[PDB]
């Protein structure tokens, strides 16, 4: 089916300038729009995108409704000028979906046929890679229940081609790129190490608080076998992670010899050549 | 920036080790012939030293002529076995293209790609195509070709000193062939056909009969003389010519009245009663 | 760099031989792999310097 | 059972983008065939064709497009 | 369809001396026939002499997938035969030689099919080579689990669970490592003999890549559990 | 197999243990055979630890760097006198 | 990108000379934009362009380029340096270290040269830096194994 | 309805453009390849992502990108000539048997040829080198295109005849880079036959230089040499060679190799002339009436086409009476007196060997 999806900054776009035209104009429930997608092979892109006016009642917070006129026509005005694209799904800025975003696949499902719903965000919070991405699956249940859909959560990354990249790549204009080796590795071991301590820590707090209120399920079911993951490895010496300490450590070795070598080496290059050039300048000009 | 350089472009060499190769060592009526190539390859390639000890420079010059009788490609295949240096097969005619520049994009590449991936051979075969004495534009590109001739003339003498080449040439005609072709310091040694005799004929009689099925029945003694009255040829192939009288049969091995019969489809005449007189 | 490598590109660039100067101050050169321009100073070197 | 006629019309439609983009005759030309598909190393499938120009090039060119390989050898 | 029965001719010549191998995919072509066939004898001796060979050839990769392509048939499991020659094949675990001896010795008394028995047994001098390659195969099939699980072993454990002397614990381990698929320690004098293990750089592959291998899934973690946490609190 | 007895081993290779024991010595004298044997016991280990390679390069640069600070010495000793 | 617009033909009475506050102006025309560009200069001219904010979208978009070079998540891919994680990244030191070998067997080449040709031919080859970012990568590799004992522990 | 839409996608696959044809040439790294365009231009690009070099090699028919010119797919093999030159075919085989004459002509280049295909083993049974070709030469007598032609469909196997007129190629007349495009699938396509009519004006002496269209006809020349002067073993191809004479060839065709075996035809015997009208009143029915040998022994040294048409003018010349069916009487008149116009011209005909 499908694996992961490649999200560019152009639809992420497309559906946040959308927020504008309506946003302006407000003011509750979510845009929503149709999602055109590239398959190249197993692995999903995404290239371009159109949103359609979307309105949800909460009365009957179940009803929803799309233009299929606004998916037709445009369809055949994207195809025609580009006919490399076409509508892999749709799209919607969530946060969270309500239980109704189904039915809106399931319509859609005589267009193509497996649509991937993509949630995203407008406004940068948290807690990292923006968006999301939920596929259309039947998976049904250990439980053997009548067959109903749970949306598969879809890994997603952000990438570009080209000219998408001229763009963004120009539009930074903010902070030092990369730069490689000193600043960039560190920054990334406070943001995906914190942002790793808060997830599951919010997360551990989810898996609490379902516990205390909102039961059910809720627990059942991957609770336990989920939970048991967690306790597979506490996981600590003895025996041989004792060994891997001190092999670390003669892995250390090499390494670290050969910053004493470039030390050797730097040191020496670097020193005689500018006091020769030192010495010389003044006793000549002196 | 440049290339490496290279991985050049066209060919190139090996043509041993991927085949194929011939044993020169069947043939020795040409040791006089090969008196030269002996002494004019083997230490030119393997010592550079030596020459600055007689006080005498290599030479480039080497020739071949006279096909028929052939030799010449053949024996260039010969010290492709011992020698290991680059080898191509290169005629006038092959390396013309619909465009000029590609000349040098070949020979200024052929020298840059053999003193690079020097030591390095490299023998035209029938250098006689580019000789040729010509005017009008439309050659103006092959006047740009032995322009490139001329640039090749031009950059080959970079090879001098050392570091390497053999230049080794052969043509059936030597009329157009240019004076700058045979210019002091280009062509200094000339090798010719000598015709096959007595010696290289009994030689050419025993290199071919000591493979194919020989008798008791089969003198070449009496062929050293009767025969040897006109050629000349081509007589390796007339060697082959009674042993391709062997497949008229259900045959083993070939009969005298095979040895005539090859004498007697090639060749003729005397030719005549026009010289009885004299 | 750049700037010259945003030069050379619109243009390219070539090496021509004059054949003859004009008193319009213009000279006759050819572009070599094609047929003959002629083109005018260039105001550096003068026309009687080449 | 009444979309025929609309699918006439999208045929009318899209060959009308064949009656502006045929694509038109113009620059004379030669042929190459040949015949291709391609396994790897995943799979999947189309041909492949040559051709000549009036300029002397030749292309490499994924089956012809419009009439197809019916006629015929170059 | 005389050139498929010429197969059965070539088979004498493929089975005479040197070769177990080679009747591997070509005892599988005297098969077809029986496909066509309209027989009841030759079929099911057809079966079982191609289902009984896969101890003569020695133990390689295409000896697996070789027999997963006969495996399934619903006509191969009608034989009992069948079900010990699978059973010790699939899971391997461990099972006494003499048991061994009683599904196999019975192969003679047993029949209907008499080819089996022609084949193997039919032959005296064939007949003990295919006793001691029984021998060999069994062992080594005992080895390929035990070498992957030493670490270490001992001398005298190793001999009550082969069911064969120390000498000849020796001799089968000689054998098998000159055949380079175990590499072995072997020291009888103290008693402390061990298979495997790598002998890989091994401070970089080993220790590092394969315990971040395992970071792959703690990083991983919380990704997919909030995933089927998400999943069973949706549909319920 | 790294850890063999001497005995059985010489065994494989029928051979007397006298110079069995001097010609695999005479073996790891070559240093192509890497191990050692035990004769107390009458055992025979194999061992390697292959890479030298980290010091080689360093012997190599701090080895010259003695001749750097020697050519470093003419000049900067030429500027005092 | 580019900018264009046409200038009126029926100016040329007029002045073809505008505008005033040059400041975007003579600020556009830099660098001048080559010959046939400018070229078109007589009878076009071009128009300024500027990124109006709109920052929080901008800088968003700014972070989703970011996810190159930072990482994909801001997570995984730096936690995919957790999973690699000199693994097989000593591979690439052991190549890393054949450079050390290669380049620094003509560094010590080099400084022997000097006092030939007394002293520097201007130069130096560069042959400097390098394997300091391979060292860079030691902090990786320092940082990270040391992250095992918050990993390992509780 | 369906079908047209069928077709209308069909052209939207048609806006894709097609790519560049290219041959790698060599490689420098993994991003770089050394490739030209046919009209010269060298480059270096990277490839697709799912080709190993393996599957590229230097020195191969490859095709690229049109704007980011990178390596993308590929054919080994391609060129216009070669199968349009095979498709000529000659009623018979039979025409073995109905070409007349002569028995060591038809006989032995079966030896010459056939043998060497199927039985080389009795080439090395005995050590013979085998010939690689073959040579036809005249015109006294006739029959030298016709025994090839009717050879080619007789022999069967894999043969390609070889036009001998448009190789000048106008412009640029390198082509006899041509006759290796044509040999390398005589290497591929290998065994294959080859017959050659008119080598003698491709034959060119450069005996007293003159001009230009003779420099481009030698360098033609110098190819066919080295082409089976290699460096290479061409023996699953028998090259035939025939034309007006044997003589303008220069001496390096004529030797073996190039040129293998002398064979030849003269003026066919009266005793072979009477299997020739054979052959020749086969297909022509008339009154019983016939005495072969009247027109053989009246009608005297004359030719198998030269006969036949005459006799078959004859014919026509008879049916000019508009009667259906006629005896030799006319034949016996017509062929006498109309080859005896027919051989005026006759004159100059003993060109040497
Ligand atoms: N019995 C025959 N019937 C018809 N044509 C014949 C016969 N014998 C020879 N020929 C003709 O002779 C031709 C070859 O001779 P060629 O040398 O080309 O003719 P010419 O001698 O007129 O130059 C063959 O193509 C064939 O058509
Ligand atoms: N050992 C030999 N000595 C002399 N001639 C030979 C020998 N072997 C083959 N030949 C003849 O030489 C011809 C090829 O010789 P080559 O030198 O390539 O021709 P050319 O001299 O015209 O370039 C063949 O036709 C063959 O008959």
């Amino acid at each position: 089916a499908v694996q992961k999806v490649v999200v560019h900054p152009l639809v992420l776009l497309s559906v946040v300038d959308h927020f504008n035209r309506i946003g302006k104009v407000g003011n509750q429930k979510r845009v929503v729009g149709v999602l055109l997608g590239s398959w190249q092979k197993k692995v999903l892109d995404v290239s371009n995108s159109f949103a359609v006016p979307f309105d949800e009642d909460d009365k009957d917070d179940s009803v929803w409704f799309l233009d299929h006129d606004y998916l037709e026509n445009m369809y055949g005005m994207f195809k025609k000028v580009n006919a490399r694209e076409r509508i892999v799904g749709w799209y919607h800025t969530g946060p969270k979906l309500h239980k109704n975003d189904i039915a809106i696949n399931e319509l859609m499902k005589r267009y193509c046929p497996n649509s991937v719903l993509v949630i995203i965000d407008v406004k940068p919070k948290d807690l990292g890679l923006p968006t999301e991405a939920y596929i259309s699956v039947e998976e049904v249940h250990d439980d053997g229940t009548p067959t109903s859909k749970t949306f598969e959560h879809v890994t997603s990354e952000i990438g570009a081609e080209e000219a998408e990249e001229v763009g963004v790549e120009h539009l930074l204009r903010d902070i030092k790129d990369t730069t490689v080796g000193t600043l960039s590795q560190r920054i990334t071991n406070q943001v995906h190490g914190l942002k790793g301590l808060n997830s599951k820590l919010l997360d551990i707090r989810s898996y609490l608080e379902k516990v205390a209120t909102g039961k059910l399920p809720i627990n059942h079911q991957i609770i336990y076998q989920l939970q048991d993951v967690f306790n597979l490895l506490p996981d600590v010496s003895l025996q041989e992670f004792v060994k891997a300490f001190y092999l670390k450590t003669n892995d250390q070795m090499v390494v670290v010899y050969l910053a004493s070598l470039i030390r050797s080496v730097v040191a020496l290059h670097n020193l005689i050549n500018n006091k020769i050039a030192n010495r010389d300048a003044e006793k000549k000009e002196g | 920036d440049v290339l490496p350089p290279e991985a050049d472009s066209s060919i190139m060499m090996l043509t041993s080790d991927q085949k194929p190769d011939v044993m020169y060592a069947d043939i020795g009526g040409m040791d006089i012939q090969k008196q030269e190539v002996r002494e004019a390859v083997e230490l030119p390639l393997t010592h550079f030293e030596l020459y600055k000890q007689i006080g005498i420079d290599p030479p480039r010059g080497v020739l071949m002529y006279g096909p028929p009788g052939c030799g010449k490609t053949m024996l260039a295949k010969a010290v492709a076995h011992h020698t290991t240096a680059a080898f191509i097969r290169v005629v006038g005619s092959e390396f013309v293209q619909k465009y000029l520049g590609e000349g040098p994009r070949m020979v200024r590449d052929v020298f840059r790609l053999a003193k690079e991936n020097a030591p390095a051979i490299i023998f035209i075969d029938e250098i006689d195509a580019i000789a040729t004495k010509r005017f009008d534009a439309q050659t103006g590109a092959d006047r740009e070709v032995q322009r490139i001739l001329l640039e090749l003339l031009n950059q080959m003498d970079g090879f001098d000193q050392n570091v390497n080449v053999k230049v080794i040439m052969a043509t059936n005609r030597a009329d157009t062939l240019d004076p700058a072709l045979l210019r002091p310091g280009r062509l200094d040694r000339k090798i010719e056909f000598p015709l096959p005799d007595r010696r290289q004929k009994r030689l050419i009689f025993s290199t071919i009969t000591s493979k194919m099925n020989l008798s008791e029945e089969v003198d070449l003694e009496d062929y050293v003389a009767r025969p040897d009255k006109i050629s000349g040829a081509d007589i390796n192939s007339i060697c082959q010519e009674s042993g391709m009288l062997a497949v008229r049969e259900n045959r083993y091995i070939v009969l005298a009245k095979d040895f005539e019969k090859a004498y007697k489809t090639v060749i003729k005449k005397d030719e005549q009663e026009h010289e009885f007189y004299k | 760099l750049r700037e010259e490598l945003q030069l050379l590109q619109e243009q390219g660039s070539y090496v021509g031989e004059v054949v003859r100067a004009m008193d319009k101050k213009k000279v006759l050169v050819k572009v070599h792999p094609e047929g003959k321009f002629v083109v005018d100073v260039d105001k550096n070197i003068d026309i009687n310097d080449v | 059972t009444h979309e025929l006629q609309a699918m006439k019309d999208k045929i009318k439609e899209n060959s009308e983008k064949i009656k502006v983009n045929k694509t038109l005759p113009y620059l004379v030309s030669n042929v190459i065939e040949l015949l291709d598909v391609d396994p790897n190393d995943s799979q999947r499938k189309g041909k492949c064709a040559v051709i000549k120009t009036s300029t002397r090039q030749t292309y490499f060119l994924p089956v012809i497009g419009l009439v197809d390989a019916e006629k015929l050898k170059p | 369809k005389l050139k498929l029965k010429y197969y059965n001719l070539m088979i004498q010549l493929d089975q005479h001396e040197g070769s177990y191998l080679s009747i591997c995919k070509h005892y599988r072509a005297i098969y077809d026939t029986p496909c066509i066939q309209a027989e009841s004898e030759k079929w099911q001796q057809a079966l079982k002499s191609v289902v009984l060979y896969v101890i003569l050839a020695p133990f390689d990769n295409e000896q697996s997938d070789l027999v997963h392509r006969i495996s399934g048939d619903k006509k191969l499991e009608e034989i009992p035969k069948y079900k010990d020659l699978l059973k010790l094949f699939t899971t391997m675990e461990l099972m006494r030689w003499s048991t061994l001896v009683e599904d196999y010795g019975m192969e003679l008394r047993k029949g209907s099919l008499e080819s089996p028995a022609t084949d193997v047994f039919g032959s005296t001098e064939e007949g003990e080579k295919r006793w001691k390659d029984l021998k060999n195969r069994v062992v080594e099939h005992n080895i390929r689990i035990m070498a992957k699980y030493y670490t270490r072993i001992t001398m005298k454990r190793m001999a009550q669970l082969l069911d064969l002397s120390v000498d000849e614990s020796e001799a089968f381990l000689s054998n098998l490592v000159v055949n380079k698929t175990i590499f072995a320690k072997v020291d009888r004098l103290a008693g402390i003999i061990n298979f495997q293990r790598p002998k890989d750089p091994n401070n970089l592959l080993n220790d590092w890549s394969q315990k971040l291998n395992s970071l792959m899934s703690l990083v991983n973690k919380t990704t997919h559990l909030i995933a089927k946490e998400e999943m069973i609190h949706n549909l319920q | 197999f790294s850890r063999v007895q001497i005995e059985h081993i010489s065994s494989l290779i029928k051979l007397s243990k006298a110079d069995v024991e001097r010609k695999l010595s005479q073996m790891i004298l070559d240093k192509k055979f890497h191990g050692i044997l035990d004769q107390g016991e009458g055992v025979l280990i194999i061992f390697d630890e292959p890479p030298v390679d980290k010091t080689y390069e360093a012997a190599l640069e701090t080895i010259q760097n003695m001749s750097k600070v020697v050519d470093s010495l003419y000049n900067k000793a030429k500027k005092l006198t | 990108i580019d900018a264009f617009r046409l200038i009126n033909a029926n100016m040329m009475v007029l002045g073809h000379e505008p505008r005033q506050t040059t400041s975007n102006l003579g600020h556009l025309n830099k660098p001048s934009i080559q010959a046939l560009i400018h070229g078109l200069n007589r009878h076009y001219y071009s128009i300024t362009i500027n990124y109006r904010k709109n920052e929080l979208e901008q800088k968003m978009l700014l972070n989703l380029h970011k996810k190159s070079w930072m990482e994909g998540l801001t997570l995984q891919d730096y936690s995919e340096h957790c999973k690699h994680n000199e693994s097989v990244v000593k591979e690439m030191l052991e190549l890393a270290k054949n450079y050390n070998k290669a380049v620094e067997e003509e560094d010590k080449m080099t400084p022997e040269q000097l006092a030939i040709k007394n002293v520097g031919k201007q130069d130096p080859k560069r042959h400097l830096e390098e394997h300091v970012d391979v060292l860079m990568t030691s902090n990786i590799v320092q940082c990270l194994a040391a992250m095992l004992d918050t990993v390992v522990f509780k | 309805t369906k079908q047209y839409e069928k077709s209308e996608n069909d052209l939207k696959a048609l806006q894709s453009v097609g790519q560049i044809v290219g041959e790698v040439l060599k490689q420098l790294t993994e991003e770089k390849f050394i490739v030209k365009a046919t009209n010269g231009p060298r480059y270096v690009v990277g490839c697709r992502r799912q080709l190993d070099k393996s599957k590229l090699k230097p020195g191969t028919r490859v095709a690229l990108d049109m704007t980011t010119l990178t390596i993308m797919r590929y054919l080994p093999r391609e060129v216009d000539p070669l199968v349009y030159n095979m498709s000529h075919e000659d009623p018979g085989n039979v025409s073995y048997s109905e070409i007349g004459g002569l028995s060591e002509q038809i006989r032995e280049l079966r030896e010459v040829i056939e043998l060497p295909l199927t039985n080389p083993e009795l080439f090395q049974r005995v050590g013979i080198i085998p010939p690689k070709g073959c040579l036809l030469y005249g015109p006294p007598g006739t029959g030298k295109t016709l025994l090839a032609r009717a050879v080619a469909s007789q022999l069967d196997c894999n043969f390609l005849k070889v036009v001998s007129s448009s190789i000048v190629d106008k412009y640029i007349g390198e082509s006899a880079r041509l006759i290796r495009e044509m040999f390398n699938y005589a290497r591929d396509h290998q065994p294959c036959i080859i017959f050659m009519d008119e080598i003698d004006a491709i034959g060119g002496r450069r005996f007293s230089e003159g001009t230009s269209a003779d420099r481009e006809i030698q360098r033609t020349l110098m190819e066919l040499l080295n082409q089976m002067d290699g460096f290479d073993t061409l023996h699953r191809v028998k090259m035939i060679m025939a034309t007006n004479r044997p003589d303008t060839l220069d001496p390096a065709l004529l030797r073996p190799g190039r040129l293998d075996r002398k064979i030849h035809i003269d003026l066919p015997n009266e005793q072979a002339r009477l299997d020739i009208l054979k052959i020749h009143a086969g297909p022509i029915t008339k009154h019983g009436e016939i005495d072969y040998e009247a027109i053989v022994k009246l009608s005297d040294g004359f030719n198998g086409a030269d006969l036949r048409n005459v006799c078959t003018e004859a014919g026509m010349f008879a049916i000019r009476a508009d009667h259906d069916f006629v005896v030799q009487e006319d034949f016996m008149k017509a062929v006498r007196k109309v080859a005896d116009s027919k051989k005026l011209e006759s004159k100059l005909d003993y060109k040497p060997v």
